[PDB]
């Protein structure tokens, strides 16, 4: 995206550009959730042993 | 008008090992307690400065390339300026930075420069003290111009026995040249100090020219007085910064050296 | 060393709760386990 | 155990957007499927004590 | 109620007893705070944009917009620009925002190589006398001027460098007139086959086609990274609030949260300051000299107590991580994201270790676990 | 992406839409190291026990 | 640049074989209203 600020994608760009800009950090964004909560279900199993 | 002054040939440089010296805030931004990486042109740790002392005078030309380190342990005020440019002879532009007692000018005017050109104080001329223009000679094709005063200025300690340390970066991206700078009073008569210090922002214009080579610019069969300065050659680093507490640049570490 | 108790927010711990990331408490507190040791 | 943690999905990926939140929508019950499996997580340590 | 929004979250008309996460709580903003710079003279767009003569490109001319107020709504209301494209940001946002400097570049061009000069774009114009940075942010504006730029007989005025050894660097001027060979021999002096001049003049005669026609360019070069900031979109400043949630803008710097009088000593050259996260934690206002932190205000999980429905419908609420002086100062006379204000009754809140707990009687009787709320509580239903 | 080759695709085009194959097979390529993380971690914990 | 081209029914093909190119001799005209590539830059040609 153009910034990873996402209040700046929405201050410079209008709804049909920044739906572009923002759907790239929601894609990264939502991965890097689902790499932290893959990490801690398997922390949680070596600590749950 | 060339007071040409070839009294001394190219002398062989000395040099010295600056230690941790080269260490600037990355942008306008404040940080606190924070160990933050920093990507940018930055001077090499424990790397040789090229090192000069001003009968004993110097003022040679050098080549500009990326950017640079300039410093000095000085009294008095005899360093006044630099030059910058690609030709340096009206085929392309070039410009000045000039200081005096107080004001900055900044030219970009496309100069022709005598082979051996300098600023004294010009005590007598046709009356005291008149505009630093005798390093070129036509200025007829002015693409930008600039002013300020309170650029740099002394530090009373006790009528300022100790040489005081003045550290300056200068660099140019993409069409913008911009400044930085510090000052620290110190106790070491014949090398640069052991310790740390980082160099705040003061001054950024867009001249839009090449850049290949630069030279420092003094001031005065005579009598004037001698300092030593120092040139380091900046290089892109990443850099990791300790802010301390209250924001500053306590620490670094250059994550090549 | 301890880090992030969740004991009443009101620094590395103020800015992740300040991104969405909340810290729960233990059921049971040091106190308790302590009174079962 | 560990320390139990919490992720409000929307705040961490869209924080205080409305114009994200409804893009992060089209992504389905990703969010609600990580606030689950942390949820999970944070009353195994309790299980564990 | 908070019951309802369980049952939404379970996707279930009965409930099994139990503690339920559900929608977070944030306090809404009470209202806008506005900031920019407090200049008031408008900025040079005339004489920037219709001025009597325009630089050839060899020599692309270059203004600095500075210390003024814009108006780029009045720009693009315009119906004379018949190009007005922009490429890191919206055309209709320019008045929403504010700019470190603004460089306007002025020149003159065929009607045909506007496209050459949009950003990334490659070509003669684009490779050897004028290129845009690929990571450009900014605006190009372009017109049609064979009825102001093209006398009879040929404005040979205007001209272009048609030959340069080397594609030159982004925002790079050329005014050197150095002899080209384009043959294998080095030519010197000033003339001969395949021993060029550098700069040629475009033919523009009123009788020209268009993209043969004169069109004037202009490129309104802005920069937007959080140093200073010096033009302004026309906003009008607003009261500055403190310990309340507003929305705030300082100089474009949109966001939400709740000021205060910050400790934190920015030095002369800073005016924001960021948290790890890359968000900004404290700015410096741009019409009193003085540093304010920002911290988002208060929001955190709401999760609902329950027995089963088949017991009750009776619930409790809690407020997870909140210190609930500020549960009954949320009071919805004005809105947040929850709309159910009814368990804010109040004679019951307890302030528990990990939250708040609202609509439970807390009981110095201890008893076996049933509901676990955390930090040592529980919750049960009883007589 | 227009080729599975890294040079090829920088060979072939210039930098703008180059850009916009080479994130395509970084994409695609950091799912691939995050999917082989991710069994090798849970082959890990099996291992372990 | 020849005399005469073939109508759209019997477009016309030529093999081109055997030889150097030099798309830049090409794309430094200005004589192309229109010069689109569509699976390499029109400037990497030379490269290639
Ligand atoms: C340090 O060097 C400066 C030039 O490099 C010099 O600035 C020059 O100062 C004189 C006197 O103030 C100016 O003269 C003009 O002053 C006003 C300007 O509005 C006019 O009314 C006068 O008629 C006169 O033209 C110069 O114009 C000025 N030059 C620049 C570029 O600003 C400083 O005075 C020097 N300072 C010391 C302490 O030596
Ligand atoms: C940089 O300075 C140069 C010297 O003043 C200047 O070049 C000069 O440009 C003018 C036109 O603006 C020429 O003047 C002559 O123009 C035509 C040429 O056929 C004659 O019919 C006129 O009567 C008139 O004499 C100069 O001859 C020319 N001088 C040189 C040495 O080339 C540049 O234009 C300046 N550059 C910029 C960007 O300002
Ligand atoms: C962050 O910056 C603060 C401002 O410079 C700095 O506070 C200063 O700390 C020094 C050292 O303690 C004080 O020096 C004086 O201390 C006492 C009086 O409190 C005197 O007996 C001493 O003789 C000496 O004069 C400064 O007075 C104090 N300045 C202020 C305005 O309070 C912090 O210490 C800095 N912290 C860090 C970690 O950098
Ligand atoms: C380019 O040159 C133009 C000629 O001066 C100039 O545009 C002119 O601006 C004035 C003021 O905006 C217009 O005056 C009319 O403005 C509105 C139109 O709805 C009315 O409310 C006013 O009563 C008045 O009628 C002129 O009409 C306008 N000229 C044209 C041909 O549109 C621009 O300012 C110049 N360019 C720049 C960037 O300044
Ligand atoms: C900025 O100014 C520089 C100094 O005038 C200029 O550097 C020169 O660039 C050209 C092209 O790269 C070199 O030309 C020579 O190239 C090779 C040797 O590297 C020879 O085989 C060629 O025959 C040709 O002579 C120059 O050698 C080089 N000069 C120096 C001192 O490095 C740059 O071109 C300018 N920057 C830009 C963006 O143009
Ligand atoms: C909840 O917040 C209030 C402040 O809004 C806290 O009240 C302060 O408590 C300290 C310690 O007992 C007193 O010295 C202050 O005088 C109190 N101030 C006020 C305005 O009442 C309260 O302690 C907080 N409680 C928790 C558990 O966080
Ligand atoms: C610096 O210069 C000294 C000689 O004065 C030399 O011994 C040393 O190796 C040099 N180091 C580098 C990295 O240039
Ligand atoms: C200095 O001399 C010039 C003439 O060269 C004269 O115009 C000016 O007034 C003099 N100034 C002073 C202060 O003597
Ligand atoms: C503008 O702000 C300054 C401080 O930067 C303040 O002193 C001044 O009073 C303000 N302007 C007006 C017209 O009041
Ligand atoms: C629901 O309540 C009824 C009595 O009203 C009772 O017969 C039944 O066993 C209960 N079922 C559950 C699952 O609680
Ligand atoms: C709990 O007991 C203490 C005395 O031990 C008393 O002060 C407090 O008010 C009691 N709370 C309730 C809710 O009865």
């Amino acid at each position: 995206a153009i910034s990873s600020v996402l209040n700046d994608i929405l201050s410079r760009l209008d709804k049909v550009e920044a739906e572009v800009q923002i759907d790239r950090l929601i894609t990264g964004r939502l991965q890097s959730l689902q790499t932290y909560v893959t990490q801690q279900l398997i922390r949680a199993a070596e600590i749950r042993a | 008008q060339c007071v040409n002054l070839r009294t001394r040939t190219q002398l062989p440089p000395a040099y010295t090992n600056s230690f941790t010296r080269g260490v600037y805030y990355p942008d306008k931004v404040f940080r606190s307690s924070v160990l933050h990486s920093t990507q940018d042109l930055f001077l090499p740790f424990f790397s040789n400065v090229t090192w000069f002392h001003a009968k004993r005078f110097d003022n040679p030309v050098l080549p500009f390339n990326d950017g640079v380190y300039f410093a000095s342990t000085e009294k008095s005020n005899i360093i006044r300026g630099w030059i910058f440019g690609t030709t340096l002879d009206s085929k392309t532009q070039s410009l000045l930075i000039v200081n005096n007692a107080t004001n900055v000018v900044i030219k970009v005017c496309e100069f022709q420069f005598c082979n051996d050109p300098f600023l004294d104080v010009y005590y007598h001329k046709n009356n005291k003290s008149w505009m630093e223009s005798g390093v070129y000679s036509s200025a007829n094709n002015c693409t930008f111009e600039y002013v300020s005063q309170p650029f740099l200025m002394d530090l009373e300690g006790k009528q300022g026995n100790f040489k005081n340390l003045r550290e300056f970066v200068f660099k140019n991206i993409d069409g913008y040249f911009k400044i930085y700078s510090k000052h620290t009073p110190i106790n070491l008569v014949r090398d640069l100090p052991q310790g740390f210090s980082a160099l705040e922002p003061l001054v950024d214009l867009p001249i839009g020219i090449n850049i290949t080579r630069f030279q420092t610019l003094l001031a005065l069969g005579w009598t004037a007085g001698a300092a030593a300065y120092y040139v380091g050659y900046l290089q892109p680093r990443t850099f990791l910064l300790k802010y301390n507490e209250n924001g500053t640049i306590t620490d670094a570490v250059d994550c090549a050296l | 060393t301890l880090a992030d108790a969740g004991f009443i927010k009101q620094d590395l711990i103020c800015a992740q709760k300040f991104n969405g990331l909340t810290v729960l408490p233990p059921l049971l507190t040091d106190e308790m386990i302590a009174q079962y040791t | 155990s560990m320390t139990k943690t919490s992720v409000d999905c929307t705040m961490y990926i869209c924080g205080d957007s409305t114009e994200c939140s409804n893009l992060l929508l089209q992504y389905g019950s990703f969010c609600t499927q990580l606030n689950r499996a942390l949820t999970g997580i944070a009353v195994e340590q309790d299980k564990n004590t | 109620d908070p019951l309802s929004e369980t049952k939404c979250t379970l996707k279930s008309f009965t409930v099994e007893k139990g503690i339920y996460q559900t929608s977070n709580f944030r306090v809404q903003p009470t209202e806008s705070i506005v900031r920019f710079p407090n200049i008031t003279n408008l900025c040079p767009f005339g004489e920037v944009f219709n001025a009597t003569r325009f630089a050839s490109v060899y020599a692309w001319n270059r203004k600095r917009i500075s210390n003024c107020v814009a108006d780029y709504s009045v720009l693009y209301n315009s119906a004379s620009f018949s190009t007005f494209k922009c490429y890191g940001v919206s055309p209709t946002k320019l008045n929403d925002l504010c700019f470190t400097n603004v460089y306007a570049d002025s020149f003159v061009i065929r009607g045909d190589e506007v496209r050459q000069i949009a950003p990334g774009q490659t070509g003669k114009i684009a490779d050897y006398n004028y290129k845009l940075p690929d990571d450009f942010t900014g605006c190009v504006i372009a017109w049609n001027s064979n009825n102001l730029d093209s006398k009879v007989g040929g404005n040979y005025n205007y001209r272009y460098r048609l030959f340069r050894k080397s594609n030159l660097k982004p925002f790079e001027r050329d005014i050197s007139t150095e002899i080209y060979q384009a043959g294998s021999k080095p030519c010197n002096g000033v003339e001969g086959f395949n021993c060029y001049f550098p700069l040629q003049s475009y033919g523009f005669q009123p009788t020209n086609g268009v993209g043969y026609q004169p069109y004037r360019v202009v490129v309104l070069s802005f920069e937007l990274l959080h140093a200073p900031a010096t033009v302004c979109g026309p906003k009008k400043s607003t009261n500055l609030v403190k310990n309340k949630c507003v929305n705030f803008n300082f100089n474009g710097l949109t966001g939400t949260g709740v000021l205060t009088e910050s400790n934190k000593k920015f030095l002369p050259f800073q005016q924001f300051g960021r948290d790890i996260a890359d968000t900004t934690d404290a700015v410096r206002d741009p019409q009193t000299l003085e540093i304010l932190d920002i911290t988002p205000c208060s929001f955190g999980g709401v999760s609902v107590i329950t027995p089963g429905t088949n017991t009750s419908n009776q619930v409790a609420v809690l407020y997870q991580g909140v210190n609930c002086t500020e549960v009954p100062v949320a009071i919805h006379a004005d809105q947040l994201t929850p709309t159910w204000r009814v368990y804010s009754t109040g004679s019951n809140v307890f302030q528990t270790r990990a939250g708040c707990l609202i609509g439970a009687e807390h009981v110095n009787n201890s008893y076996e676990c049933d509901i676990p709320i955390g930090a040592g509580i529980c919750a049960s239903y009883q007589t």
